[PDB]
């Protein structure tokens, strides 16, 4: 495999949804044919400070060459830095 | 640069003995992690409700005489109320899946509000979700609309309840914007509330009889007070 | 390395044994696949109706307390409106290629959303398109244009019945936007409707006599309600 971070372009800010999906990223789009695999990153207490997804953050998958596509919501602690698995309920 | 046990010599630099590391491999540490996530995420789950909640609480704009307000502060002195507490108790035990619409009326210094706003406490507590307001509010916001979220809260909520319906003897317009609310509600299978101080008459031309059709459903609850005022008795504790 | 023989020998051991292929060639195998997929296709097609049905259920602005609603959960207690289901019935049954547009009329608490809803629902049955607003909609939507699907669907929908025409007495503007939806709807040889509380001569000084008149082709279905309330029966069932 390979990991290599990338990022976006802030024409989604003004959508006043805020969640990134395939066609936000404008590098050309040159990497968007070559992937295998993608995942975005949202992460509600940046954008507001009293929205109720308090320390969760989400993978939003939007390439998926071998699989379907998805979801998933894990968790963030900034102070020691690593993410966790969301035992809970479903999104 | 440095051998391994050097470099732990290095290391022991800085603090005692009787510190020994407990790890011993990998795996066991993957292991001592999974535990300590399952910990940390159900408690934040625990905050992350209490929040919730208390954005509730914030929302749901009731003034602070009536918060620390319940059935139980109520000091009975005759059998008038006696009977809307019997009614007001069960009407809340009753709210579980129904539509259970309730009117007040009466004289000022009877407890309206107070009996409003221990019922909104408790439905809250049962967790769902309320609001108040007064008639003006509901007019500044059909004003700010011509400088939507709270515009539709009057219908995505489960109950609400309203306030000082006489007053503004400037109507015509009232009449319009409540019927608004009343038929979008009660054909969405939902309780409201009213609160007033005048008969049903006197009440009936400024609200045409069909908004009180919407409002006789099921077992719809009337109720009337005749009290005296409590207001020379009350502090503010 | 390893070759058929050996690949085979190597299938064999991951599975228990008596698996035989079942096709031994190529021919077989396209057809098989071919008859199979025949199969799923039609199944498919099947679901994506169904699909198409939900969403224009889901599309209605038909609230609950009118879903659960047809002809036959409606109780009969005279003449005055066995006229009206036997009107109800026919118009449902004449429908199909027919200038036949309707109003009802009267005292609130009398089924008039009802038998709207049971129509819509038949009419949905028979595989046709339906909708009901709040006139307040209509005003909220042109309103929200300065944000097209809402006031495109309004003047090619086969029905359409409105309701809260009366009230807003703030006039001037509901009769000119009503005028408007029934021209458009009446030049391409398609239905609507209304729905009332008040008289015909109350209703023709805020509609003007064209539009009225826009609904006196055909043979039309004009009623005139008698009958008293129903909310004493009902408990949000
Ligand atoms: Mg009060
Ligand atoms: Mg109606």
């Amino acid at each position: 495999p390979v990991v290599a971070l990338s990022q976006l372009n802030r024409s989604l800010e003004q959508r006043a949804d805020k969640r990134p999906v395939n066609s936000d990223l404008r590098e050309s789009g040159s990497i968007e044919q070559d992937a295998d695999l993608i995942m975005f990153i949202y992460r509600d207490e940046v954008y507001h400070e009293n929205s109720d997804l308090k320390g969760i953050a989400e993978i939003i998958i939007g390439k998926q060459r071998n699989g379907p596509i998805g979801t998933v919501r894990l968790t963030f602690n900034g102070q020691w830095s690593r993410f966790d698995n969301y035992a809970g309920p479903q999104y | 640069m440095k051998n391994v046990g050097d470099l732990m010599q290095r290391l022991q630099k800085m603090m005692p003995a009787h510190i020994k590391p407990a790890f011993k491999t990998g795996e066991e540490l993957l292991a001592w992690q999974k535990e300590q996530g399952a910990i940390r995420s159900a408690a934040l789950e625990r905050e992350n409700r209490a929040m919730k909640m208390q954005r509730t609480f914030n929302r749901s704009g009731i003034r602070p005489l009536h918060q620390n307000c319940s059935f139980e502060n109520y000091r009975v002195e005759c059998e008038g109320q006696m009977n809307a507490l019997s009614k007001a108790r069960q009407y809340v035990e009753e709210f579980d899946g129904n539509i259970a619409s309730f009117i007040f009326s009466g004289k000022p210094g009877t407890g309206k509000n107070h009996l409003a706003a221990a019922i909104c406490n408790e439905l809250l507590l049962r967790g769902k979700s309320v609001l108040i307001i007064t008639v003006a509010d509901i007019m500044s916001a059909m004003k700010d609309t011509f400088r939507e979220q709270l515009l539709n809260d009057l219908s995505n909520v489960d109950l609400l309840v309203i306030d000082e319906i006489g007053v503004q003897t400037e109507s015509k317009y009232e009449k319009v914007i409540i019927n608004q609310i009343v038929d979008r509600r009660s054909s969405s299978k939902r309780p409201t509330g009213m609160l007033t101080n005048s008969n049903m008459e006197e009440m009936t031309k400024l609200l045409g009889e069909r908004v009180m059709d919407r409002m006789r459903l099921g077992n719809s609850l009337w109720v009337i007070f005749n009290w005296d005022s409590y207001r020379s008795r009350v502090t503010g504790k």
